């Protein structure tokens, strides 16, 4: 049942912080980039827009 | 209940004799066992090695007997293990021991006889609080 | 050039066994008439692979790499044990004392943690026949003990343990007991574990030999709630062998 | 203390258990007063007591 | 009462299993912790049943 | 079946008496002469086949044996059970006052 995760996985964000990819996998380190930082990178971009629309 | 002199009435040695102590030495064994002996043995039981306490009927079993005035007076000079097999000065108070256990350089004949009276009278009053540890208090 | 405590201390390096330099390609001779001992054994743990549990039979497993999560405290040391010339002149270690087991938490991709014993306890590990000397061409191959990795006192979160603690699970009062027994009752393991020891340089004038080492043992099994699984340790070993 | 249980009236009228599992199980459901059989699957009875309408 | 009456059949030549098998299930019933109103819980909702389970 | 074997070992001699291959040390001081010497000798020249094998310690003194043999009626051996001799725990096992 997975919608998200296979559209990070379509432009190349394939692994997990936690040390596993979806191609199966162990021991590789995705950087910053992983489905988490993904997630994060999103959450902060939401709170800055909000933030920038209370400005205007 | 009372502190009587049937109370504080003790084994002097194996041999069936017995010795009535006063109450003034009942106090001061409580004093003496307090400045010498408690930091390690404060109700009856022992903290530096629980398993040998200062129970009556454990005191019986030690080799040789020390469950009466003579036998733990001697302890007091020359301490043993358990089976008698050690003399183990080096490492307890005793009067032997008195230049490394400087406590025990001021304590008389008469002092130690306080001091096992009070063993002894102890666990009379106390029953099994006496080398009973926390399950007891 | 010798180190002090205060000279190691908070470094690392207490973790570390004792190296040989390149140079040390030497041989130590044995006289089948002496007797002989290890006098310090360190093993130095550098990898711990964990066997994954596939749902596929046909499937070979695989050992995969974790993470460690402890710290600097694996290694084992201050082993020393008998060395027995055979009749056959091979050489037997007999293990007998020493820090010779620590509890080790590894951690899988996904976040499993896999807790063990890691141990050599009771090893007997032998190399092959005449060895005249300890070469570079000596290996040891032995088994070893593994107890549970908690002993028999340990108490779970619900007060529950083998020789001591409940016997039920009190916060269900009236539960049925048949489907808590595994969790219930808590049942101590023993099994084995093999060895290999590669002697990689030898010191022929001190008796000093290094190595790697490859030993494969199963993890724990939480006093038998649940299955174990298969570990490989990979590392560097030294040892110092005396006449005895 | 070779410890056995014996049963009288009801279901295990008659019965008599010895190995130590079984008669401490009993002695456990002891301490409640009289033992009785329940039936925990219709209602994925969880074990934990409950107060009536009295205590409500 | 239960010990009454068993005692009772006893002095009036029952055997103890007759005795006991004598003892109506509702008063046995009486005699369990489990029907006590005094050891329920705040937020442990519903019948009694869905606690020690319903008894057969 | 499911058992606890600290459980099932207390309905054997282990129950009754000091077994040798299994009790830890501190039970030796139940009788007189047996604590600290003979139960370390004990304990470290375990397991035996029978009580009566305790008198073979090599180097026991005459009255060590003799002591032994007055205590015999105390002892017994069970089975070695790895719960209660692996960590040390004959030698101390997590029991004080
Ligand atoms: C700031 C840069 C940025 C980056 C690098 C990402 C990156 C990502 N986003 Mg996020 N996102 C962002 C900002 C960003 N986003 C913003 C501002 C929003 C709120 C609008 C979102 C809301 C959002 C959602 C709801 C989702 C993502 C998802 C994703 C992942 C998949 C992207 C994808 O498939 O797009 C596909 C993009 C297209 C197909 C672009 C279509 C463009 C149309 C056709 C243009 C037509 C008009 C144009 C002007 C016509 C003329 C063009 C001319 C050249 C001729 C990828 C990690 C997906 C995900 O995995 O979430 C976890 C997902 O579901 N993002
Ligand atoms: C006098 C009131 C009263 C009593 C004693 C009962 C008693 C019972 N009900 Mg009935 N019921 C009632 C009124 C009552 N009911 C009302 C008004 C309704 C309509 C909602 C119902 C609908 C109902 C249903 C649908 C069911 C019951 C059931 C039951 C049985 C289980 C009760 C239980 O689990 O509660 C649990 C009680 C609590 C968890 C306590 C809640 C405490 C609240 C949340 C505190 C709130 C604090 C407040 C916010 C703080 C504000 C402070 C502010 C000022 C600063 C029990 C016999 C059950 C049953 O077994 O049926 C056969 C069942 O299924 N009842
Ligand atoms: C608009 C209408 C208002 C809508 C409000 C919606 C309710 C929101 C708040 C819910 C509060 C209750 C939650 C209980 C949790 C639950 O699931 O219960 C669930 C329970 C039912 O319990 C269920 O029963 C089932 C079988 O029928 C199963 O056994 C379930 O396992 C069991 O949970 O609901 C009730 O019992 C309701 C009656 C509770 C009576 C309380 C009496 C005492 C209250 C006094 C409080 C005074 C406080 C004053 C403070 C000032
Ligand atoms: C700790 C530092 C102690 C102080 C102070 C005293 N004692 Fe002690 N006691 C201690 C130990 C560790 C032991 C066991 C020694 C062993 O290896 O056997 C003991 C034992 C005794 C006994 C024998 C108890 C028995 O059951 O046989 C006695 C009678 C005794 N100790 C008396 C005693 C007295 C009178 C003290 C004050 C003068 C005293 N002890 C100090 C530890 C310590
Ligand atoms: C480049 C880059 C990138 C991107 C980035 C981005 C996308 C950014 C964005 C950014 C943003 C998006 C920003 C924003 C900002 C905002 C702000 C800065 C705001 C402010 C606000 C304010 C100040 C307000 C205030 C207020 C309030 C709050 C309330 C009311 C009152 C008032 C109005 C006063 C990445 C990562 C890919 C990487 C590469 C590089
Ligand atoms: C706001 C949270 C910021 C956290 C930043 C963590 C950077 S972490 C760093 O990032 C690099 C770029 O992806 C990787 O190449 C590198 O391997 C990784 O360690
Ligand atoms: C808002 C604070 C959250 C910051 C989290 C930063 C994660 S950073 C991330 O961590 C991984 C290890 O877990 C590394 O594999 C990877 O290289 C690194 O970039
Ligand atoms: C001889 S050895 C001697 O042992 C005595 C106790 O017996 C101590 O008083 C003394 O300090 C210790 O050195
Ligand atoms: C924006 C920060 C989100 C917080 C990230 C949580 C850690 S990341 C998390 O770790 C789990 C345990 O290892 C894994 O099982 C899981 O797959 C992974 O997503
Ligand atoms: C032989 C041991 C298992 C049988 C005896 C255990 C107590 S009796 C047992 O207890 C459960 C909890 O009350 C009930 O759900 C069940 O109906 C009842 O048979
Ligand atoms: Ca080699
Ligand atoms: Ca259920």
């Amino acid at each position: 049942g997975m919608f998200v995760l296979p559209f990070m996985a379509r432009l190349g964000v394939t692994g997990s912080w936690s040390g596993w990819s979806i191609t199966g996998e162990t021991g590789i380190d995705p950087g910053f980039w992983s489905f988490e930082g993904v997630a994060l990178a999103h959450i902060v971009l939401s709170g800055l827009l909000f933030l920038a629309a209370c400005w205007h | 209940a009372e502190l009587t002199p049937e109370v504080l009435t003790v084994p002097l040695n194996s041999e069936g004799k017995t010795i009535t102590l006063t109450e003034k030495q009942y106090l001061e064994g409580k004093r003496l066992f307090q400045y010498a002996c408690a930091s390690c043995h404060v109700g009856g039981i022992t903290k530096t090695n629980p398993s040998l306490d200062l129970r009556t009927e454990t005191l019986a079993l030690a080799t040789p007997p020390r469950d009466n005035i003579e036998g733990l007076v001697d302890y007091m000079k020359n301490p043993t293990t358990y089976d008698g097999e050690q003399e183990i000065a080096e490492v307890h108070p005793s009067l032997r021991s008195a230049d490394i256990f400087p406590k025990m350089r001021n304590l008389t004949e008469k002092d130690l006889v306080a001091i096992a009276g009070h063993i002894l009278v102890e666990p009379k009053i106390l029953g099994d609080k006496w080398g009973g540890g926390k399950v007891y208090y | 050039q010798t180190l002090t405590y205060d000279d190691i201390v908070g470094t690392g390096l207490a973790n570390k066994c004792p190296t040989l330099d390149d140079t040390a390609r030497g041989a130590y001779p044995i006289d089948s008439s002496q007797t002989y001992r290890i006098a310090r054994l360190c093993l130095q743990p550098t990898t711990f692979l964990v066997k994954e549990e596939p749902k596929n039979k046909r499937q070979e497993a695989e050992f995969v790499p974790t993470k460690l999560v402890t710290r600097e405290t694996t290694s084992l040391d201050q082993i020393q044990g008998e060395l027995k010339v055979n009749s056959d002149g091979s050489l037997t270690f007999v293990e007998e004392d020493g820090i010779d087991f620590q509890p080790v938490t590894v951690q899988m991709a996904g976040g499993e943690r896999i807790p063990l014993l890691f141990t050599v306890k009771n090893l007997v590990a032998s190399t092959q026949p005449n060895v005249t000397s300890i070469t570079t061409s000596t290996d040891f191959k032995g088994e070893f003990n593994v107890p549970s990795y908690r002993t028999a006192n340990f108490l779970d979160p619900k007060g529950r343990g083998l020789a001591s603690g409940y016997d039920s699970a009190i916060a269900l009062p009236q539960a049925k007991e048949e489907e808590l027994a595994r969790a219930n009752v808590k049942r101590f393991s023993l099994t084995k574990g093999q060895i290999s020891l590669n002697v990689a340089k030898v010191d022929g004038r001190t008796g000093e030999i290094a190595g790697t080492f490859e030993s494969e043992q199963l993890s724990d099994d939480d006093m038998g709630a649940h299955e174990p699984h298969e570990v490989k340790i990979q590392g560097v070993f030294y040892a110092s062998i005396e006449p005895a | 203390q070779g410890v056995t249980v014996s049963f009288y009236g009801g279901e295990l009228n008659g019965q008599t258990f010895t190995d130590p599992p079984t008669v401490k199980s009993y002695a456990r459901k002891a301490i409640f007063g009289e033992i009785f059989e329940f039936d925990t699957e219709t209602l994925n009875s969880d074990g934990i007591f409950r107060t009536s309408p009295r205590g409500w | 009462e239960i010990n009454r009456r068993v005692q009772a059949s006893l002095a009036s030549g029952a055997t103890l299993e007759e005795a006991w098998s004598a003892i109506p299930e509702k008063l046995a019933f009486y005699d369990y912790i489990g029907n006590n109103p005094a050891k329920g819980g705040l937020f442990r909702t519903g019948p009694m049943n869905k606690g020690d389970g319903i008894a057969q | 079946e499911l058992v606890n074997v600290v459980d099932e070992k207390l309905g054997t001699a282990y129950g009754e008496k000091i077994d040798l291959n299994n009790t830890n040390i501190a039970a030796f001081i139940q009788y007189r002469g047996l604590y600290p010497t003979l139960a370390k000798l004990i304990v470290k020249n375990a397991p035996y086949e029978s009580v009566e094998d305790v008198l073979n310690i090599p180097g026991l003194t005459e009255r060590q044996k003799q002591i032994l043999r007055e205590n015999l009626e105390h002892f017994t051996v069970t089975e070695v059970e790895t719960a209660l001799v692996e960590g040390g725990d004959r030698y101390n096992n997590g029991l004080y006052k």
